[PDB]
């Protein structure tokens, strides 16, 4: 019974709260605080055990960039601080290939990243790869066929529709067809060797919109639309379904968890997170 | 404080 991890994210300032549901019966475990709040970071697992990277510790006081990574062990309820990554990464992409993490982009103050880092889990170091063609902050990530996909953001001018792949072989990266809408801060995901775009913000309007990559083809599709408009929302796969939780509207930071179902073409609301808030770091183990 | 992430 594999449980959706939701660590850190915003509300007023930015949040310590690691928080667990069980789409089986429909609860939440309260979990061990984040020791640094941080907002615009992401989660992923490695071996049984959640990662916090990057993002910014937003307080009423002063803003703080971090390039901290942090791991949690679900067994024993506790976080260790890891080595940190070479530059602090707010509104960061993260990907996971052989049990290696990527840490793609996002920002320092005024620089918005092209770098990308990869993570040995076991040597502890962080070491430079070949940097992404754009500059990117508020991108998405996805791993398919071991190549790792960096989809949409920010270059610190204009927000992109644009998508590129990393080949970790050849330490290289190559443009990709880019998306039919223009997505920064969107949920990302892989789910039966599809990559899907959900939410996000175009420029002038939060989004609903979901749209599904297919390598074969080389083509972007539009699928059913979340019932909720969504940005800076965190995004996982679990079970052969999307789960989507929470986010900002324009108006509201969202509770609202909502769950796509490939099958059938629908979304539905499954869940309520405790309160609510986006930038959140999502993961499953 | 801005629009995509509400901060």
């Amino acid at each position: 019974g594999r449980l959706i991890y939701t660590a850190g994210g915003y509300f007023r300032q930015s949040l310590s709260y690691l928080e667990a549901y069980n789409p089986s019966d429909g609860t939440w475990l309260r979990l061990a605080d984040l020791q640094v709040p941080r907002s615009g970071l992401a989660g992923c697992v490695v071996g049984g055990l959640l990662y916090a990277v990057g993002g910014r510790n937003n307080s009423p006081d002063g803003n703080t960039d971090s390039s901290a990574l942090d791991c949690y062990n679900p067994m024993t309820n506790q976080w260790s601080p890891c080595a940190p990554m070479s530059v602090p990464r707010n509104r960061i992409g993260v990907g996971v290939i052989d049990g290696h993490i990527y840490a793609v982009g996002g920002s320092h103050g005024c620089i918005h990243h092209n770098s990308v880092e990869r993570y040995e889990p076991e040597r502890d170091e962080w070491h430079l790869v070949a940097p992404m063609l754009t500059r990117r902050i508020g991108v998405g990530v996805a791993v398919l066929n071991r190549l790792l996909y960096a989809v949409g953001g920010f270059d610190g001018t204009n927000r992109l529709n644009s998508a590129e792949c990393y080949y970790p072989e050849r330490n290289e990266w190559r443009m990709i067809t880019a998306m039919n809408t223009i997505r920064s801060g969107a949920g990302v995901c892989v789910l039966h060797n599809c990559i899907y775009a959900a939410g996000g913000y175009d420029g002038q309007d939060q989004l609903n919109s979901v749209e599904r990559y297919d390598v074969a083809t080389a083509t972007w599709t539009f699928v059913a639309p979340m019932k909720h408009r969504r940005s800076a929302l965190g995004i996982t796969v679990h079970q052969g379904r999307i789960y989507v939780l929470g986010g900002y509207d324009g108006h509201t930071f969202l509770d609202s968890v909502e769950c796509y179902d490939p099958d059938t073409d629908t979304w539905s609301e499954v869940t309520r997170m405790t309160s609510g808030r986006s930038g959140v770091g999502v993961a499953v183990t | 404080g801005d629009e995509e992430t509400g901060e």
